[PDB]
């Protein structure tokens, strides 16, 4: 399969980058009260 | 079947026991002397 | 720390040590040397001795070739070998 | 080196981050294939 | 290769659907 | 006080203080075996 | 008893001397290249 | 706490807590087995070093 | 009692300890003492090398090394009474010998001194720790003189325990393994190297930051065994790198650990390293680099032309290193640049 | 004011600037800001350099095929050798480029404010009032990144063979050395080896036994590490119960008890066996190599017995032949 | 390019004087009770 | 230059996936006060 | 769902971040070469 | 490419000498 080079630097980056934000973001909060 | 290097086990073997052996023996006997 | 097993500067600068030992240390330095004179610690270690490293004419090294026979190869070549 | 006020927190609740996360992990599903050309 | 990265999210997913179905914030009726 | 000759401490000082000598003296021997 | 220094000194120039010796031994020793 | 069905099925083999022999007990049969076990492998790192011989026991490939 | 006897004894000060470590500590650590030294001063290693090694044989300190076994027994033991040498003192003194002892001996009085730091500690209310950070070596030793032969071919190719002939041990890697190249390796520089600095600038970082405590030109009398007053302003001394290195090292529990850490893991990556050349695993590698090197040969990075000092490194010694292969190479088979 | 160089005066001396700059720090804050500046660039793009006396182009830019081990900025070429190789002595930039100029920049540079770093290493003992046998322990480096490109360039003539500025550079610069100096078979190396190795050692020595005997301030819950505030009056650890465990352990008496030793012996045992070795690299800087037995263990007849040195020599020769092949146009490497 | 040259020395030379006049102004003062 | 062709997502995912992990944890407890 | 009491926090401080993030940074840009090849 | 890798670590470490130094967490005298 002759395919684009980047596929994995792409669509994996384009997962782990913003997903990486919101998880963050969440246990950022849920350690409001120390837990987490 | 004993094959010589067999024999050198053994022979091996009763040399440890003697060195351990002799070892703890000695052993006890000075510290039983306190 | 509390610390109490027989003092040092007290035996090398001890009489006794000094009676005991001066007689007796080069006893020792002595017996290595009479071990190496005699040309016994060479028989001792099978160490060879500058006359006898390799034969006369050969120019080859008498190397152990297998593990098992070994003792017969080191024979045959201190055999051969003056 | 005087605090300054508007230091409000941040959030994104327990739900909120599973919907985040599945619009993501959508799209990258979605695109990976025209990611590969 | 790629096929794993699909398969991959295609995974990946199927889990964020057991988080946010079994360990999802819970309706408080107060 | 009377503190022993034959020491724990003794024993190993020894071991070695016997050896080196005895060695110092092969070696100060060989010092000379030319040929 | 014997001062402490004295026995010092005498048992240094005997590193000293025997180490001294090794030098030597080294350029009319076997191992020299003659 | 919360028992159950296994909960109560297995409760004693794990209430035994501190249940422990008196003394030294049993050791000495350990101290036997051990050594005892030591040349097991010593004898078998031997033989397979090649250290330790015997007869239609050369160890190599060939074995059949 | 009866254990707690042999215990209460060898278990209580005496000056030099001994413990129930000691056992196999103390003989094992003699032995390997002596070992290493009868070698070196009586002891031949012309049977396995055709090269000296011993004092009586006319080496010199440099020069003694207590060989490593013919490329005809490989791993095997070599014992005393074993099959080969069979309890002949001279003979199992000529087929080297020596070394398995040596090294298995030895490898004991690690395994037996560290315990040693733990006996001790576990009776003195300290933290292990030490005994732990002494893996260091454990692990050095035992890739490096037992792994990495017993990966190779035979107990050979294994260090030697000399002073030069240990050397060789160096060179041989790079020229061969090239080593000097291999990640792994690197970060062992990077522990050891980056440790030492670690190490001699706690030290005198500590020496200046200290509390004129005492009476005139002797800070060194000044300081008290006796109880708790920090000798080192920890204040004087952020504020110091802090500004002259951009940082500082606040605690004092952080940093006289972090010593710790620094070297040890460096050794373990060592270690592993090695355990890579065991199964001559080894970073000579660098395709990117070699792929690129057929075609366009007028591009050249250090690495190919360091590479190249390896590959003269091979043909010339080889012959000689590895007598037993009894080599060959005719006067032009060797590489050589244009003049000498 | 009555003149404004006034504060100019006590900024640079000023004992609370973030980030002290003495007056060596007017000099060293940018003779090595330039000097990074070169480098950072020369090493993401820059051309290959004739380094050895030919026209051999060797390559050393990331962008020019590096990775970043077989990463280097190279040196100047032996056309130069001593010759001062500034920017401006170089018709076209490019030539510049290609007779490696950047070296010396870089090189003369950090070399340069290093030092001052090494002065303005104490004039902050001094603006501190610090005891400052400090900025002495720093030496031991800047001697040797000084011998590895100041001193043993002038001994062999040429910056031409001064200690690539690069990764792959550096295990260069030596495995030819060992060639030609048999360095590996220097006593001072060894010397330097020597603490090297030690304080490495002892480096993980000091710090094993503090964190060993540490003391009481915490759960296990938390972290050990948390017992102790920046500023504290006494240390941390009792020294009492390390001496009275690591002493005990082999000898006693080969231990210390004083704290103010003890720390010191870790400052001089590295700092002083570096500096034998940045000396090593001096004395063989004007061919003062290393030892040398070759041939020097023979029998009777003269057949002549390899001394485990040979080897050494041999795999040394294999060095010898190869490295640097175009340009020496000779019997002698006397160079 | 003999631009360079110079533009280079001042540059140089201003510092290399601003380094002695800070130094020249003695330091036996800037320190722990100016003494 | 012909080189690896998990470079990227090699060199790259060993970068910001343990490099992620820190973050986390960092404003999981900068968090604790609810501040960041 | 009864509330475990081992739920103790966890920590990463302002510092002991900057070391990890040097860590990593650091290896990564020594392995990144031979993971190239 | 990959030199833009080597290039981009390179970077940001520089970078993470500006926060672990000017935005690090202070020394505190009590
Ligand atoms: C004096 C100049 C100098 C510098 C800057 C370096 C730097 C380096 N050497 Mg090195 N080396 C040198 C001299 C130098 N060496 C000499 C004279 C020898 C002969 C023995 C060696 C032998 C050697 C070996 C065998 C190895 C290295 C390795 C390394 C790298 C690992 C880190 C390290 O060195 O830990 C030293 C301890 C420290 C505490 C250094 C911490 C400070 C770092 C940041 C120094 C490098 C920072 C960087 C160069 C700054 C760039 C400039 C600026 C613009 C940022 C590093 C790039 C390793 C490597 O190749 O990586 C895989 C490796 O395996 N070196
Ligand atoms: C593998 C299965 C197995 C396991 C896990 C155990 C475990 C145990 N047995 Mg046991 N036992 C077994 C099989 C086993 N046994 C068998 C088949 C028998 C014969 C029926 C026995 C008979 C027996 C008796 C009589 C006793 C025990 C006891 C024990 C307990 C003693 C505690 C202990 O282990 O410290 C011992 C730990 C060590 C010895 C570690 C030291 C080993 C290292 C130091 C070796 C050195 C390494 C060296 C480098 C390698 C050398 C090899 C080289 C030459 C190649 C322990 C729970 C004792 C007990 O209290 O029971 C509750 C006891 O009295 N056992
Ligand atoms: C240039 C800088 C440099 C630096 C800083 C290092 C550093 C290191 N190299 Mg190295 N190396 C280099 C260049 C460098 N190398 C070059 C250019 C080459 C050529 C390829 C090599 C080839 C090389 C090899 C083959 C090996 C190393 C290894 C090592 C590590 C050895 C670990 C150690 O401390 O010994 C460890 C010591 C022991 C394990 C034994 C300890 C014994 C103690 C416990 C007791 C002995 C003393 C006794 C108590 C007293 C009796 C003595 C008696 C004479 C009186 C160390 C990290 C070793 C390693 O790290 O392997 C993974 C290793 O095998 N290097
Ligand atoms: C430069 C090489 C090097 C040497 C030779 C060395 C030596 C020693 N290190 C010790 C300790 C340590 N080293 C430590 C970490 C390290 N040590 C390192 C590197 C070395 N450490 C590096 C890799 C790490 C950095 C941290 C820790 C912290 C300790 C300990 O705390 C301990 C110590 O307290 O020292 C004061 C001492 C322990 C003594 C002992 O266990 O004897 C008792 C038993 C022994 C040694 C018998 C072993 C017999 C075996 C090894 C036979 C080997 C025979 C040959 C190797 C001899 C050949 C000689 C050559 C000339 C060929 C001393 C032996
Ligand atoms: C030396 C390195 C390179 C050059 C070599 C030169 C060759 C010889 C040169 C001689 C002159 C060097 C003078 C050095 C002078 C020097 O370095 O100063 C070290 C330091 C000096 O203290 P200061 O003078 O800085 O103290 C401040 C006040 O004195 C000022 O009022 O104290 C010592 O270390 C004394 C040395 C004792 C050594 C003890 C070591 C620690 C443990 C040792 C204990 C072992 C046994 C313990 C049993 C319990
Ligand atoms: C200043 C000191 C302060 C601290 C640093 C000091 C560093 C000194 C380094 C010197 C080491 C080597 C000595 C020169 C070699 C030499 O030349 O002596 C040789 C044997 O040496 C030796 O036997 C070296 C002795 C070292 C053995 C140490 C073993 C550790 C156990 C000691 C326990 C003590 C209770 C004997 O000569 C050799 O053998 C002769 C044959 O008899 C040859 O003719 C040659 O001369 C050949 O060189
Ligand atoms: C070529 C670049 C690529 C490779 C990277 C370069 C390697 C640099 C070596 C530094 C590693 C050692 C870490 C220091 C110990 C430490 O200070 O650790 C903490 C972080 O400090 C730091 O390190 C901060 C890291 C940034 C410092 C580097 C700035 C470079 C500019 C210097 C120019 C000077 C003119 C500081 O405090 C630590 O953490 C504190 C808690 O906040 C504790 O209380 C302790 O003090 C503990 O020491
Ligand atoms: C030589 C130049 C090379 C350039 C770089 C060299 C710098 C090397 C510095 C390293 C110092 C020695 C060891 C550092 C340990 C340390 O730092 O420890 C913790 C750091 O956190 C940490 O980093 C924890 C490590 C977590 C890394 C996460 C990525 C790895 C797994 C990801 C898997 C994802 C699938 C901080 O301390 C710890 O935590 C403290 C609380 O903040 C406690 O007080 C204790 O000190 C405890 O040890
Ligand atoms: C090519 C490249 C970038 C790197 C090469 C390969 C690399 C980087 C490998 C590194 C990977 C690893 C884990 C190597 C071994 C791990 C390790 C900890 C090695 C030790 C070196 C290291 C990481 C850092 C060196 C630390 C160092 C030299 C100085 C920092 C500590 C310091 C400033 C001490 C002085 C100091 C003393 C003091 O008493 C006080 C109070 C203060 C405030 C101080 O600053
Ligand atoms: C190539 C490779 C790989 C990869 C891997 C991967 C990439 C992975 C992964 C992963 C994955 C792949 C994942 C996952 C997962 C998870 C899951 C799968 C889960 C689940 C879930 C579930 C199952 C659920 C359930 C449910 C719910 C949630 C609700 C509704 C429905 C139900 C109930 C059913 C491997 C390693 C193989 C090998 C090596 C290399
Ligand atoms: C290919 C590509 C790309 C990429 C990019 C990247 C990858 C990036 C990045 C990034 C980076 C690259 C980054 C960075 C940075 C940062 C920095 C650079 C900073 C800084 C810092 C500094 C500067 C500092 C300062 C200081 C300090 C800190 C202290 C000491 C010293 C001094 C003071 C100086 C681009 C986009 C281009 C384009 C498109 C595609
Ligand atoms: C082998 C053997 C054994 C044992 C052994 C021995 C007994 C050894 C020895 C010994 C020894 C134990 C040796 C050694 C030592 C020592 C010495 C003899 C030393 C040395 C030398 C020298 C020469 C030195 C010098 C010096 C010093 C001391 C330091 C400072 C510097 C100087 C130079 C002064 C066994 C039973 C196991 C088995 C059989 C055989
Ligand atoms: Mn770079 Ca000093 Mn070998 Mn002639 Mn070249
Ligand atoms: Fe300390």
């Amino acid at each position: 399969m002759e395919v684009n080079q980047l596929g994995f630097i792409a669509t994996a980056l384009f997962v782990l980058v913003p997903s990486v934000f919101l998880i963050i973001l969440y246990v950022q909060t849920e350690s409001q009260q120390k837990s987490s | 079947t004993i094959t010589p290097s067999l024999k050198g086990f053994f022979i091996g073997l009763l040399s440890g026991a003697v060195v351990l052996g002799l070892t703890f023996a000695v052993l006890i006997a000075i510290s039983q002397i306190d | 720390g509390t610390t109490g097993e027989r003092p040092f500067s007290d035996i090398i600068t001890s009489v006794r040590y000094w009676v005991i030992h001066s007689i007796t240390i080069p006893a020792l330095f002595i017996a290595g040397w009479l071990f190496v004179s005699t040309g016994l610690a060479y028989d001792v270690f099978g160490t060879p001795r500058p006359d006898s490293y390799y034969a006369q004419e050969q120019r080859s090294i008498p190397l152990v070739t297998d593990r098992f026979e070994a003792k017969q190869q080191v024979e045959t070549f201190l055999e051969q070998l003056k | 080196m005087e605090p300054n006020p508007n230091r409000q927190p941040v959030e994104l609740n327990r739900t909120s981050l599973y919907l985040g996360l599945l619009l993501i992990l959508v799209l990258a599903l979605l695109f990976s294939s025209y990611f590969f050309n | 290769m790629e096929t794993i990265t699909y398969v991959f999210i295609f995974a990946c997913i199927i889990a964020l659907f057991f988080f946010a179905i079994f360990f999802r914030e819970p309706p408080r009726i107060t | 006080v009377s503190y022993p000759i034959f020491t724990v401490r003794w024993v190993a000082v020894h071991t070695l203080a016997v050896p080196t000598i005895f060695f110092l003296g092969a070696i100060a021997a060989m010092q000379f075996i030319q040929r | 008893r014997i001062p402490l220094w004295i026995v010092a000194t005498v048992a240094g120039m005997g590193v000293i001397v025997i180490v001294g010796l090794f030098f030597y031994g080294a350029y009319a020793g076997l191992g020299s290249s003659l | 706490a919360r028992r159950t069905w296994l909960g109560d099925i297995l409760r004693p083999l794990n209430s035994e807590y501190g249940k422990v022999a008196p003394g030294w007990g049993t050791t000495p049969l350990m101290a036997v087995f051990m050594g005892l076990f030591l040349v097991f492998l010593l004898i078998i790192l031997e033989i397979y070093n090649s250290t330790l011989i015997l007869d239609g026991v050369n160890v190599s490939w060939k074995a059949l | 009692g009866w254990f707690d006897i042999l215990d209460d004894w060898l278990k209580r000060d005496r000056f030099v300890f001994v413990g129930w470590s000691g056992i196999l500590l103390f003989p094992c650590a003699y032995l390997a003492l002596g070992g290493w030294l009868t070698g070196t001063t009586f002891v031949t290693s012309w049977y396995t090398h055709g090269l000296a090694s011993s004092y009586l044989e006319g080496c010199n300190f440099l020069t003694v090394a207590v060989s490593t076994p013919a490329n005809s027994m490989g791993h095997s033991l070599l014992l005393l009474w074993g099959p080969e040498a069979q309890g002949d003192f001279t003979r199992w003194c000529q087929l080297g010998g020596l070394w398995t002892f040596i090294a298995l001996h030895g490898a004991f009085g690690l395994i037996g001194f560290m315990l040693r730091q733990f006996e001790i500690a576990r009776l003195v209310g300290v933290r292990p720790y030490n005994a732990i950070a002494f893996s260091a070596p454990i692990a050095v030793f035992v890739s490096v003189f037992l792994i990495y032969p017993l990966g190779q071919s035979s107990w050979f190719f294994a260090p030697s325990f000399g002073v030069a002939a240990i050397f060789r041990f160096l060179l041989f890697f790079q020229g061969f393994h090239n080593w000097t190249l291999n990640p792994f390796h690197m970060m062992g520089v990077a522990g050891v190297l980056g440790g030492a600095l670690l190490c001699a600038i706690h030290g005198a970082t500590v020496e200046n930051t200290l509390f004129q405590d005492g009476e005139g030109a002797s800070t060194f009398r000044a300081f008290n065994p006796t109880q708790a007053e920090e000798t080192y302003s920890m204040v004087t001394a952020n504020r110091f790198w802090s500004q002259i290195f951009g940082i500082a090292f606040s605690n004092k529990r952080w940093l006289h650990f972090f010593m710790l850490f620094v070297p040890v893991t460096g050794l373990w990556m060592s270690a592993i390293g090695v355990v890579g050349l065991a199964l001559n695993l080894r970073s000579y590698d660098f395709i990117s680099q070699e792929i690129r090197a057929a075609e366009d040969p007028e591009f050249e990075t250090f690495y190919t032309k360091n590479l190249l000092l390896n590959e003269g490194i091979r043909a010339w010694m080889a012959p000689q290193d590895q007598p037993h292969e009894n080599f060959v190479f005719p006067e032009e088979v060797l590489p050589r640049g244009n003049a000498l | 004011s009555a003149n404004l160089w006034e504060r100019f005066c006590n900024w640079v001396t000023s004992t609370d600037n973030r980030l002290y700059v003495g007056w060596f720090g007017v000099i060293m804050i940018p003779t090595l800001l330039a000097a990074t500046i070169c480098f950072v660039i020369a090493f993401i793009a820059a051309p290959p350099v004739d380094i050895d006396g030919i026209r051999e182009p060797v390559s050393g830019s990331l962008l020019y095929g590096n990775n970043i081990i077989t990463g280097a900025v190279v040196p100047s070429s032996n056309a130069i050798g001593l010759h001062f190789y500034p920017i401006w002595e170089a018709a076209s930039l490019d030539e510049w480029l290609y007779n490696g100029g950047p070296y010396q920049l870089i090189i003369f540079h950090f070399l340069l404010g290093a030092s001052c770093y090494m002065g303005r290493q104490w004039e902050l003992s001094y603006r501190l009032g610090m005891r400052p046998w400090i900025c002495v322990a720093y030496s031991a480096p800047l001697a040797s990144a000084f011998a590895v490109f100041l001193i043993y360039p002038i001994g062999q003539g040429s910056f031409s063979d001064g200690m690539p500025l690069g990764i792959s550079g550096t295990f260069n610069f030596m495995i030819v050395f060992q060639a030609e100096h048999n360095i590996l078979m220097h006593p001072f190396h060894q010397l330097g080896v020597a603490g090297v190795f030690g304080g490495a050692l002892f480096c993980a020595m000091h710090g094993s036994l503090v964190t060993s005997s540490l003391i009481r301030e915490t759960t296990e819950t938390e972290s050990a590490n948390y017992g102790y505030k920046f500023g504290q009056e006494e240390e941390t650890y009792n020294i009492v119960a390390a001496h009275g465990y690591f002493g005990r352990l082999i000898f006693q008496y080969a231990s210390f008890n004083n704290s103010r030793s003890l720390h010191f012996f870790l400052a001089a045992w590295r700092v002083v066996g570096v500096w034998f070795a940045a000396l090593g690299i001096s004395t063989m800087a004007f061919n003062l190599n290393g030892f040398n037995f070759n041939h020097s263990v023979i029998d009777a007849k003269g057949n002549v017995i390899n001394t485990w040195a040979d080897i050494i020599n041999r795999a040394n020769l294999g060095m010898e032949v190869m490295h640097e092949r175009n340009a020496h146009n000779f019997p002698l490497d006397l160079a | 390019m003999e631009t360079l040259k110079i533009t280079v020395y001042i540059v140089v030379t201003f510092f290399v004087l601003l380094f002695v006049f800070g130094f020249l102004s003695g330091d036996p003062a800037r320190n722990p009770k100016r003494k």
